[PDB]
């Protein structure tokens, strides 16, 4: 699987963000997506961001569907 | 808020986000608690000396969970 922001491969053991809408399913590294969402250099935790593929504006948590399960 | 304190808070964020070891950032991005004492040592290894008070205030301000808290 390829990260859609940095184009490096995402390993099988690696956590990864995905847009929770199956019609989109944009996949990317957590750090890559977070970096794209951050608005100032002191910030480390995104609040919300626009999925670059479907353009929906979602909260950070929404991208974590596979992280905890 | 203090402009000068935020310069040190910014340095902590920069280390988290710029270190080759991205494990701390991944913890933050997945709402996993950080051991403050371990984090202080981790920062020290990355050429960053900061107090536990600076770490606690940074965590509180930027959304990082602390073990024991
Ligand atoms: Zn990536
Ligand atoms: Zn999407």
């Amino acid at each position: 699987v390829k990260c859609n922001l940095c184009y490096e491969c995402i390993e099988s053991d690696e956590l990864r963000a995905n847009c929770p809408f199956t019609d989109c399913n944009s996949i990317n590294h957590l750090t890559c997506l977070a970096s794209s969402f951050l608005t100032e250099e002191c910030q480390v935790l995104p609040i919300e961001g626009m999925c670059t593929k479907c353009k929906r504006v979602l909260r950070w948590r929404e991208f974590l569907s596979t992280v905890f399960t | 808020g203090s402009m000068i304190v935020t310069q040190t808070h910014r340095a902590i964020s920069q280390v988290v986000k710029q270190a080759k070891d991205n494990s701390v950032w991944i913890k933050i991005l997945t709402y996993s608690a950080i051991d403050v004492e371990e984090f202080q040592l981790w920062l020290k290894r990355k050429n960053l000396n900061v107090s536990l008070d600076l770490i606690k205030s940074w965590c509180d301000k930027y959304g990082v969970l602390m073990k024991g808290s």
